[PDB]
């Protein structure tokens, strides 16, 4: 019987894999910006 | 395509189907909780609106300002809930701006802000977020009303737009007027009402604004959970259909690959 | 196409020799094989008609050798040999973008870089449809 | 030619006097299939002499060992053999084993073999790379998906295996760190499917931290190479084992959850990661 | 037989005086494989004579040309040849090239040839329909999936290609319109997966607009045929080049973003689309 | 060996007197493929003797037909014959037909074959299961979910199908009763999905009564077996077809809706069900 596994959405490299990659990158770019701002504010101290 | 591409696509769609079904069950549970919590909220909202139901409190004529309260959530995958409320608020904004009335809009859902920010960016008064991630409660509605009053926009006439829960599959994007101004609260009916004063009626109107915000939040969250469940069910059905089609294709491709390789082996052996 | 299969099999080597003349005499030459897949088909026809046993996809066993002994003649000579060169631009036709096929994989393994042209990028207005994500240069 | 000139200018091969330390055996793809099916034997024979006749340790670098199998397959059809699966020779496993068993550490000497194995079409189920797995103690699988993300080396963390990966050999701390890294990467793979449909912003606060740690670990696995300075431009790094263990343990513990994931990309020790983080913060 | 009687009725073939314009050569599926592998050569020889020894412009319609390759495959098994991929003859490209390169426009005359190529099992990667791509200037690839949607003709807009599709030859406006149509169709096809799984409501407003315009373009590509009138009952329409260029340019621009999708189905010029939209007001 | 001793315990085969009912023909896996290719024919000949020389309604069992196909493929491969698609023998259809066509109803008697089936790769379109289904006249599927539900035998009432389930063969009454039972079971599946999602109070009185009737039906499908009397201590029942049809018709008509659900569990005729209901309270 044919089955599947974990993390097979990005393996197919279809629309959903690219969508997930773009969403993760866009979220973590904002998170990196916030962390950089906080680190700069801390380093000013 | 080849066998590997079919296998990858089939496995990805299988995972998507499992995720959609799990989200359907989660949305069903949240819908059950919202349905349980709606009844006291429904009674509270009906009681809050009863005074304006039993009194002909209507705006006398044109007013310069107007606040629109678009109640929505931050989550997506809700179908046409956010689309319907955005269409309703856009239509109301256009209709009220045609009369030369300053229009300001407050959106408690980040989705409403995202949808209306392309065009109605300036009309945003105060935007709220983190709505729908947890069941709404009177504290959040009180905070929203408090900052609405603290916003400094003394809208003489007001209104609120929300998706009222009608059934598990049906919802109505309802508009309810809000007479938050003290002067518009006073009318011919207030003559019969005793101890109206000015400050008491003002505080009562502010509390009624908080109550209607809370009732709209409860109705909107119930409708959103129901629509989320329905949309996840539809997505799961579509994913299952695609899964069976790709399974047939995968079986055909596997048989073709086996036959082709065996034919190659037989031809190589025979040509020896 | 009208020319016999041996001519189509011998054509890349003829141009390779013509380029090698420039390469060994201090001059720089550029050779384009368009396309090596049809040369592979011609060689397969020659081998099968010569009663040689078929291999993967009916191709001969030494299809990899057929291109490897050809593309390895594209070199950059040092000053001791005149300083010439022979840049090679082989062309491979892939069916439905199946880059994992026999001949495309052989040619990719032989070459130093790949310029992936994708029909999806072609129709999206990106012309030339060079997929810069996968296109590499060693 | 590039390797020959690099080792000439690196002092490993010295033309002037007899202080060279590397022998070279070269049969390239322009050679007929008969030649490419025997150069591995020649190189491993030189290694065998350096192992047995002299008691010194030997390093045997083979690139690429798949061409031995490919050359055997190329000659098999004309040798008069019925083709095996995927058109390989029926004697694939036999000849591959006969070659590989010679490259072993004996009691007389030890040969450390680092063989590069070409995987056709990136399909590790192909017989030629599949049979080689049983012949290797430590395996390093480089995947195209990781390379396309820019992470170099493209080693697959969830596919590479080593026989010495065991708490009784590498210590409890090393094994725990490695297993934690692999587990969190597997959990990240599981959560990617949810993120595909649900959306990253819709995830819980608990698994967002796991995803962030997994991103940091994926970027911190990357490392610039001295031989790769010409491409990336970064200075090559050589991180000691204890530094790697400490850095990955700190990342697992969340000690650097306040640093951006960009700070862990193409760096050496974790100190370089924090230096890059504060340098990015300065701008 | 139907073609013969149609050409007799239309007068292109006359049984009385020597005014006939079309010559017919027929080797059909009932013929043995030897006959089917040479009838195409007979028609090609007649076309060659008309092109060369008379210096005329000739149309060479071949249907179906895949049966030539199939007949070659049938005879090569008995001829004693080691089969090529998918059991085809090893001389699959040589004989096809020999037959095809004779169907060419020389300096004596021009042979405007239209060839129907059967695609076995709807597999364009099959060697017989794959090696024949290199022998064609303009390619029209029909697809069963499009025909399932009722879009007749079933031409695939993202698989049919032409060599004269170049701004220098076909004109800048024509090339721009064609490229825009292809781009929007490719964008819609890329979006089809998300639409298929999640739903239309999850797309952006611009994505919804692109999907609507692309579906309207797909409907508007369909066109009734005069020969197909006896089938669907819709009168065949023969649009000129400028009219369809203008219609597709207007659709891409957005002038018809309010009409329904069905307003563009089985119509000719865009005037018919706008006169059909108001019918279902 | 396990089946042999289990049959000995069940009494279908007796080692003391000549009251045995099963003739065993075992071709083990360790035997050559030729042996397994003819074990089915050996058993079929044993059945043919009873059909012809005694005129009995013989019952043949093949466990399983897929291994018969595999043995045939191995035998053909050993003889150096070029295999067919998915690596099967060229004579797959003809060998299967020669085996199956001897399982028929002659004028003297009949042979009925209950053949176990293993579907390779869970692909019903593989050549072996397809060729086997070409000869099947009915299917009985034993679902593990039904066994976990506690219903023995575990025959799935929905997935099991019979070609003779036609009014012209089994009669109008039987067809109507069976179709009603299947429809009620499908409605029960839908209502069970609703109960899983929503609450049990959401469904109407009609839905509740359909759920109750369907539960009564699916517990009535359970039946004690004489071969299992020694184990479970429950007497086995041989329910005639008329009694089955009448009982299920009465259940569908709502006649026994007042009886509890357990009144129909593990009983024979519906009279035993009403007796068990009387035993309860």
């Amino acid at each position: 019987g044919v089955r599947s596994g974990a993390g097979a959405v990005r393996d197919a490299g279809g629309a959903f894999g690219k969508k997930e990659q773009a969403d993760e990158e866009r979220y973590f770019r904002a998170r990196a910006r916030e962390q950089l701002a906080a680190l700069k504010k801390h380093h000013e101290n | 395509a080849t066998l590997k591409d079919i296998t990858r696509r089939l496995k990805s769609i299988k995972n998507i189907q499992k995720i959609t079904k799990s989200m359907k069950m989660v949305a069903a549970a949240k819908y059950a909780r919202a349905e349980r919590d709606l009844k006291p909220a429904r009674v509270y909202g009906i009681g809050s609106l009863a005074l304006y139901e039993k009194a002909d409190i209507k705006v006398p004529e044109d007013k310069k300002k107007h606040l629109i309260i678009g109640v929505s959530s931050d989550r997506g995958l809700c179908g046409a809930i956010h689309s319907s409320v955005a269409k309703q608020i856009k239509s109301e904004v256009a209709n009220l701006t045609a009369a030369g009335k300053e229009v300001k809009i407050v959106g408690v859902g980040d989705k409403i802000r995202g949808i209306l920010h392309r065009t109605h960016s300036d009309q945003f008064l105060v935007t709220f977020k983190e709505v729908g991630r947890k069941p709404p409660t009177f504290g959040d509605a009180s905070v929203i009303a408090l900052e609405l009053l603290n916003s400094g926009y003394e809208f003489d006439e007001g209104s609120i737009i929300f998706n009222r829960f009608r059934s598990v599959i049906s919802y109505k994007t309802e508009e309810k007027p809000i007479f938050s101004l003290d002067t518009v609260a006073s009318a011919e009916s207030m003559s019969i009402y005793d101890d109206i004063d000015a400050d008491v009626l003002r505080n009562y109107q502010e509390y009624s604004l908080a109550n209607i915000i809370y009732y709209s939040l409860k109705e909107s969250t119930t409708s959103e959970q129901s629509a989320r469940m329905t949309a996840m069910d539809n997505a799961s059905k579509n994913a299952s259909e695609m899964i069976d089609k790709l399974t047939l294709t995968f079986n055909r491709t596997r048989q073709a690959v086996i036959t082709k390789e065996l034919i190659e082996i037989i031809s190589g052996a025979a040509a020896l | 196409a009208s020319d016999a299969a041996p001519l189509q099999y011998l054509a890349p080597y003829s141009g390779c020799s013509m380029g090698e003349y420039f390469r060994d005499n201090g001059k720089h030459a550029l050779i384009i094989y368009d396309d090596l897949s049809k040369q592979a088909v011609a060689y397969r026809q020659m081998s099968l008609l010569l009663r040689r046993p078929p291999g993967r996809e009916a191709y001969p066993g030494d299809v990899f050798y057929l291109h490897s002994r050809l593309l390895e003649r594209a070199a950059k000579m040092n000053d001791a040999f005149g300083g010439g060169s022979l840049t090679a631009l082989p062309v491979i036709e892939t069916q439905a973008g199946d880059v994992s096929a026999y001949i495309p994989t052989n040619v990719i393994s032989i070459t130093d870089g790949q310029i992936f042209l994708e029909t999806e990028l072609f129709y999206k207005g990106i012309r030339p449809a060079i997929n810069v994500g996968l296109s590499v240069s060693r | 030619n590039d390797l020959y000139h690099e080792m000439i200018e690196s002092g490993v091969i010295n033309l002037k006097d007899a202080t060279s330390k590397v022998a070279l055996v070269y049969g390239q793809m322009n050679e007929p299939p008969g030649a490419r099916a025997r150069v591995a034997l020649t190189g491993l024979t030189v290694a065998e002499y350096f192992r047995d006749q002299e008691g010194q340790d030997v390093l045997l670098f083979i690139d690429n060992i798949f061409r031995f199998t490919q050359a055997g397959s190329e000659v098999s059809a004309l040798l008069g053999r019925i083709p095996s699966a995927v058109g390989y020779q029926p004697t694939l496993a036999t000849d591959m084993g006969t070659m590989q068993e010679r490259i072993t550490t004996t009691k007389k000497g030890s040969i450390t073999s680092v063989q590069a194995i070409y995987v056709p079409a990136d399909d590790l189920t192909d017989p030629a790379p599949a049979t080689t797995f049983a012949h290797l103690d430590a395996t390093t699988v480089l995947s195209r998906a990781i390379a396309e993300l820019g992470i170099y080396p493209a080693v697959d963390p969830l596919d590479s295996t080593s026989r010495i990966m065991d708490p009784n050999i590498v210590g409890s701390e090393h094994y725990d760190v490695a297993r934690g890294v692999q587990k969190i990467l597997q959990d990240y793979k599981s959560l990617q499917d949810i993120i595909a449909i649900l959306g990253m912003d819709e995830l819980s606060e608990e698994d967002k931290l796991t995803v962030s740690r997994a991103r940091k670990i994926q970027r911190f696995l990357s490392q610039p190479f001295q031989v790769a300075e010409v491409f990336t431009g970064h200075l090559g790094k050589l991180v000691p084992l204890k530094e790697t263990i400490k850095g990955f343990q700190q990342i697992l513990a969340g000690e650097y959850d306040h640093l951006p994931e960009q700070a862990f990309y193409m760096v050496g020790p974790i100190e370089e990661a924090v230096a890059k983080a504060d340098k990015l913060a300065e701008e």
